[PDB]
């Protein structure tokens, strides 16, 4: 089907839904497929599926879904927030590979770790969704990105899958033959994350005191939540509440009080 | 804390002066003192004001090179290893950053005083306990950061020819140690393939230096290709199409970011070998074995490029088959094909492309091509037999079919009188019958194996031995051992006439050949026991059903 | 120890129940609970399946030693029980009840009844002991609250004065909570029920205390108050809220802890999500399918994924487990197995001694089932061998463990399983073995998620977009049918 004008802009699109089988290379193809729309036409554009960059189909612009995307994270801005398009695109890729592998994790009747894979999968889809809600400020995205790398490497470990690199902004950005030594540094620190992650998983896997120790040991700025509801007693006069802190051991007090005007019948003044 | 000032010293001072001042200071350390601490000092230095490279490089890197080279072999350096690795790490890491200025020559010097040095160091670190990976890193970074210009410049241009050949000994053996038993946990696919990349490039450069200084022009001392080709093959023998298959894009990944290394590796191999020229005859019986694992890689391109190499070596052997034949190639050729294709690595399209190329070769050359044609037919037969064999082997588990196919190929080999793999499969059969718990037929196989052997007191051949147990073994020792388990089978087979016959000849061989009268008595009294069993025991008559196949 | 414990059970089988309590007191004065606890409840060898039976039946001995005293009715005219509850709700309600009504009048007693049961949800305060005539459980609820008044006094009075603020429908009736909970937990445990020799699952978390179920009830009534405050539920849904809550408590029980403290941990762990978590996690499939695009494609996915499910069950069965031989109570080896051949046109089955390695692959005792000829699965009761049950030889739970495929065209392959999920396993395994539809609840249980996984991974391209059911209009293909740049 003639009249083909190419542009790299169009090489990456998807479909709205099932197709029709009217013609030969026009069969009722699947809903969401990153297809190779290499060239453009009046009524129907080319298509070379994700499953075969050579299988042919001349699909209509109408049935091209909301994707004129490219490898350029800049052009159509359906790559809404570039730079994080990397993280999310390999996020999708790894989720696809995880689904594939655990699909044959049935005879590996590891329903335990299988179900942790599903838990991580739901966690991952919702995390990515929040990222797509990229209205958030920068620190939240940073921390999310860090734990995303954590979970990805986690899964690749127990799944027997390869290590990723580049701690920041991409997990991959190393391959540029930047520095073999820096490459080793990243690999080693990440691997340390790996064994420390396995042992902290065994830690957080039976009891969860150590997590309290750690989280209260990073920063030590604490306050006391007086989660008061009601005073169960009755004095008859303006009984005044004075909480305070004292060490049974140091024989000395710690903080200062707060006056609370509680009323004369177990009610608040 | 002394270096902790240098960055701001520079801002109000002659950086060169500061550098040489630190040099004069540190060089004065009594070497019997505070080694790792002074190394840490050198690190804290090399981090800073070495960004101001263009003036202090030429005066520190000499000195720092000297200290590391002194650190090289002091025979007590095991904790020094980690610190020296940090120093190498950091010097190279700063030298590779792009905002430093012309550093090629300074590398060149670090090269010139540490290549074989750290190479020997890791050649010491071969124990898998320490931080090997650090030094492996420093190695690969040294040799990739540098340039071919440097090798050709002086690394190729070291001292006397014998010495440089010893250096090459060192490098290639240690590489071949690297390709096997990777020092990285194989999960570091990024890092692992990077290492493959850099090693490949280094091996290329060494290919040029070998070509340059070791052809027939250097007719002298020309073995190293043993080490070279072995290195090339062992390198070539991982990262195979299954590994890249594990995702569709996994293939595409290693292709895009690296290409497929195997192609160029094999190309270097083939044209290296072509340039070897009039001396390939020194290689056939050795190097046929290696070149199949490249021949058998599941790809098409280099396989097509490679196949002619067998023809080239066999026709070179025809230059030496002016006297005689090329069988002293094809025997071991066939043997190797047998081992590998039974290993589970062949392809039918492999033999198809084989056929095409071999037929090209035949339909080029004269009468020896007719010979090679009939031998190509032999090879074909061989293949499709192994192919059907294998495809049946591991699927049905129908021991009947397994026995049928293996004896089919045993019969074929018998026809082609290849006694060795013959024996191999005969023992496969005894194990197969054992797992079938069939004893008469297992004994029968054992016999037809044994009847090859004769009663000569000369241990004529060790080739007939299975590689399980051997000492001097005059053939009669093996024959009588065979008979021991054979008569054991015939016993447990509850069939006796053949057993008592074998007892007859075993007894006569004892009595008139070895005079081991205890064994005489043992076997003959057992023969008597078998006689009484013949009479006393019952023999059920198995019935014979005719099974047509249509 | 199996022998001796079953002899003890025998002593408990056909003795007058009062002498059951006499000998129970003998055991308690030797504290057989604790001595058994230290010896065999700490045995880490092959703990007998007969130990499974013994632990169950000893629990039942204790249970019936409570049953024979609980089924009878505590008369609501028991002036003795009037004094009993008088002092019990002294030591309970002595914060709203004066210490003076010990020397006080029955009139103050009735006033305290009406106030403290309008704060503990009872509808009548002229005949307060009406709710004491439904056994399960009757008196043992009063025993529960007695023993709690003895030991857990801190949280006890805390309950007493924490129910003392909500006079709306969020008020929780301790008396009515107690009766409801106690009877329905009795039923969940099936306390004091007849010998079921197929019950090989037991309750060590109560092999570790003498008033274990009493203190269990109190710790779970603190759980109760937590759950009431979890939903902030009214007393109109009192029955609704607490039925859901004890569904959750059944979940907590079925997690099967073997220690009291770990189950207290679980009392903490069961969040309000657990009340809705999985019970609504079955629904993401139907929200996915409510819109067409997921609904309208999924229907071609099943052969892939139903094939996966059935063939996974097949792969399970290829090794297969060891069923139990019918009524080998006379010291015959019960665990017979059946191997699914990798060819799957034949079966390999027989009975041997217990095999912790599972099945031994060997050409089994009788080693055939013609999958083509054998056709009909008598799913449960339809087995002619056990069609004669009345109600006593077989009850209406063994057929969820027992059934047959026919064989020989005449005879049945009677089946048994240790439990019922693997009953589902074997059922749909034999079900697929004929190319006929899957009939396991787990089948329709697990398609959802895997189907959900496939559809969610398939839609990775369709995030933050909108599609209707109506497809867009379709343009037309012009007749320039060859490309400018041809294919490839």
């Amino acid at each position: 089907m003639a009249r083909w004008i190419p542009t790299k802009r169009q090489k990456y699109g998807v479909a709205i839904y099932n197709y029709n089988a009217s013609q030969d290379v026009e069969l009722s193809l699947q809903i969401g497929d990153t297809v190779h729309i290499l060239e453009m036409y009046e009524g129907w554009y080319r298509g070379y599926t994700l499953q075969n960059k050579s299988k042919k189909g001349i699909f209509p612009e109408t049935y091209i879904h909301l994707k004129e995307a490219t490898v350029e994270d800049l052009g159509q801005h359906e790559t809404v927030i570039p730079g994080e398009l990397p993280l999310v695109q390999e996020l999708t890729s790894t989720l696809r590979e995880w689904a594939v592998i655990w699909r044959k994790l049935y005879v590996n009747n590891k329903l335990t770790l299988f179900r942790q894979l599903q838990q991580m999968t739901y966690s991952l889809i919702e995390w990515r969704s929040q990222i797509l809600s990229g209205t958030l400020p920068k620190d939240e995205l940073a921390e999310l990105k860090k734990k995303v790398t954590a979970k990805i490497d986690h899964g690749n470990r127990m799944l027997g899958l390869d290590l990723v690199v580049r701690d920041d902004n991409g997990n991959i950005l190393d391959p540029d033959e930047t520095s073999t030594i820096a490459l080793f540094k990243a690999h080693e620190v990440a691997s340390k994350r790996i064994e420390e992650k396995i042992q902290e998983e065994k830690s957080i896997l039976q009891n969860l005191d150590l997590r309290g120790q750690s989280i209260f040991s990073t920063i030590h700025t604490y306050g006391l939540y007086v989660n008061f509801k009601n005073f169960v007693c009755n004095i008859g006069e303006d009984a005044e509440l004075f909480m305070a802190l004292y060490d049974p051991d140091q024989s000395t007090f710690i903080s200062e009080n707060y006056l609370i005007r509680w009323g004369s019948n177990g009610m608040p003044k | 804390y002394l270096p902790s000032i240098i960055n701001d010293v520079k801002l109000v001072f002659d950086p060169v002066e500061l550098s040489v001042l630190f040099c004069k200071f540190i060089q004065s350390i009594p070497d019997n003192q505070l080694v790792r601490q002074k190394l840490n000092c050198m690190t804290k230095i090399v981090e800073s004001t070495l960004f101001r490279q263009s003036e202090c490089r030429e005066v520190l890197l000499p000195l720092l090179t000297d200290q590391l080279s002194g650190q090289l072999d002091d025979n007590s350096n095991k904790p020094d290893h980690e610190a020296s690795s940090q120093l190498l790490s950091n010097i190279l890491e700063v030298l590779d950053r792009k905002d430093v200025g012309a550093t090629a020559v300074h590398i060149q010097l670090i090269m010139e005083r540490l290549l074989r040095r750290i190479n020997r160091t890791v050649i010491g670190m071969n124990r898998q306990s320490p931080h090997i990976g650090s030094f492996v890193a420093c190695m690969i970074a040294l040799l990739q950061q540098m340039d071919d210009s440097h090798y050709s410049h002086y690394i190729s241009t070291f001292k006397t020819r014998q010495d440089i050949i010893d250096f090459l000994m060192e490098t290639f053996i240690m590489f071949k140690d690297l390709i096997g038993k990777n020092v990285y946990a194989k999960d570091w696919m990024v890092m692992n393939m990077t290492q493959n990349r850099v090693f490949l490039r280094a091996i290329n450069q060494f290919a040029e230096v070998l070509t340059r200084f070791f052809m027939d022009q250097a007719s002298f001392e020309l073995q190293l290709w043993n080490n070279y080709f072995h290195l090339a093959v062992a390198f070539l023998t991982h990262e195979s199409l299954q590994l890249e298959t594990f995702s569709q894009a996994k293939r595409n990944k290693i292709v895009k970011k690296y290409g497929d290394m195997r192609k160029e590796i094999g190309f270097r191999i083939r044209d290296m070998w072509y340039n070897l020229g009039p001396h390939k005859i020194k290689f056939i019986p050795s190097m046929v074995g290696p070149i199949l694992e490249v021949t058998l890689t599941p790809e098409v391109e280099l396989r097509k490029a490679t196949i002619p190499i067998f023809f080239d070596m066999m026709q070179c052997e025809f230059n030496f088959s002016g006297n005689g034949n090329f069988h002293m190639f094809e025997n071991e050729l066939i043997t190797k094909l047998d081992q590998e294709v039974e290993g589970g690595r062949g392809d039918e399209q492999y033999k198809v492309l084989l056929e095409k190329l071999l037929l090209e070769h035949c339909r080029k050359h004269k009468y020896l091509s007719s010979s090679g044609e009939v031998f190509a037919l032999l090879v074909s037969s061989l293949l499709e037999n192994l192919l059907d064999y294998r495809t049946i082997i591991m699927q049905d588990e129908s021991k009947e079919n397994r026995m049928s196919c293996t004896v089919n190929v045993l019969n074929f080999y018998k026809e082609k009188k290849r006694e060795d793999i013959y024996i191999r499969y005969l023992y496969k059969l005894r194990d197969l019958h054992r797992d079938c718990e069939n004893y008469t037929e297992a004994a029968y196989t054992l016999l037809l194996h044994a009847e090859l052997l004769q009663w000569s007191d000369k241990p004529c051949v060790p080739h007939l031995l299975q590689r399980d147990s051997y000492y001097v073994y005059t053939q009669q020792e093996l024959k009588e051992k065979l008979y021991q388990e054979i008569i054991s089978y015939f016993d447990k087979g509850k069939m006796w006439e053949k057993a008592i016959k074998l007892s007859k000849e075993l007894a006569e061989t004892y009595e008139s050949k070895v005079f081991d009268y205890e064994g005489l008595g043992n076997l003959l009294k057992k023969r008597a026991s078998f006689y009484e069993n013949i009479i006393k025991a019952m023999r059920p008559q198995p019935e014979y059903f005719a099974v047509g196949y249509y | 120890q199996t022998y001796t414990i079953a002899v003890i059970n025998a002593l408990f089988l056909k003795a007058p129940d009062e002498r059951r309590q006499e000998m129970a007191n003998i055991l308690a004065q030797k504290q057989l609970r604790s001595i058994i606890l230290t010896h065999v409840i700490r045995a880490q060898r092959a703990i007998n399946n007969e130990m499974a039976h013994q632990l169950y039946v000893l629990q039942v001995l204790t249970f019936n030693l409570l049953e024979d005293r609980m089924m009878t009715k505590m008369d609501p005219q028991d002036q003795a029980q009037r004094d009993i509850i008088f002092e019990l709700r002294r030591i309970a309600f002595d914060a709203e009840s004066e210490p003076n009504n010990s020397s006080g009048s029955m009139e103050k007693r009735k006033s305290m009844y009406t106030r403290d049961y309008k704060k503990l949800g009872f509808i009548n305060h002229v005949n307060p002991a009406m709710d004491f005539t439904q056994t399960p459980p009757g008196m043992l609820a009063l025993d529960n609250m007695l023993y709690f008044a003895k030991h857990h006094q801190d949280a006890y009075i805390r309950i007493v004065l924490e129910n003392s603020s909500r006079e709306d429908k969020h008020e929780c009736p301790f008396g009515r909570s107690s009766i409801e909970l106690t009877k329905m937990l009795c039923e969940i445990l099936k306390v004091g029920e007849l010998p079921s020799e197929t019950c090989n699952d037991f309750h060590p978390m109560f092999f570790t205390h003498d008033r274990s179920f009493e203190e269990f009830f109190c710790i779970c009534i603190q759980l109760l108050n937590k759950t009431w405050k979890e939903m902030r539920a009214t007393s109109e849904d009192f029955n609704k809220v607490m039925q859901v809550v004890k569904e959750q408590v059944m979940r907590a029980l079925t997690t099967k802890p073997s220690s009291l403290d770990q189950f207290k941990s679980k009392l903490q762990n069961l969040s309000y999500t657990e009340i809705l978590k999985i019970r609504q996690s079955e629904r993401m499939n139907q929200e996915d399918f409510q819109s067409r695009p997921i609904l309208e494609l999924k229907e071609k996915i099943q052969p892939e994924i139903l094939e996966l499910i059935k063939q996974q069950r097949l792969n399970r069965l290829v090794e297969g487990t060891c069923f139990r031989k019918l009524n080998a109570r006379r010291r015959q080896d019960k665990f017979w197995y059946c191997r699914l051949s990798p060819n799957h046109k034949v079966l390999h089955y027989g009975d041997l001694e217990e095999s912790p390695q599972g099945e031994v692959p060997h050409d089994s005792l009788q080693d055939k089932l013609p999958v083509a000829d054998i056709k009909a699965v008598v799913t449960g009761k339809d087995c002619p061998h056990m069609k004669e049950k009345g109600a006593l030889k077989q009850n209406k739970e063994v057929l969820e463990l027992a059934f047959s495929i026919l064989y020989d065209s005449n005879c049945q392959l009677n089946f048994i399983a240790p439990d019922k999920h693997e009953y589902c396993i074997w059922t749909d395994g034999l079900n697929a073995l004929l190319g006929k539809d899957m009939m396991s609840d787990l089948t329709r249980n697990d398609l959802d998620t895997l189907l959900s996984m496939e559809i969610k991974l398939r839609l990775l391209d369709l995030e933050n977009i909108q599609i209707p059911d109506a497809p867009p209009p379709i343009p037309k293909e012009p007749s320039n049918y060859d490309f400018v740049y041809d294919c490839n």
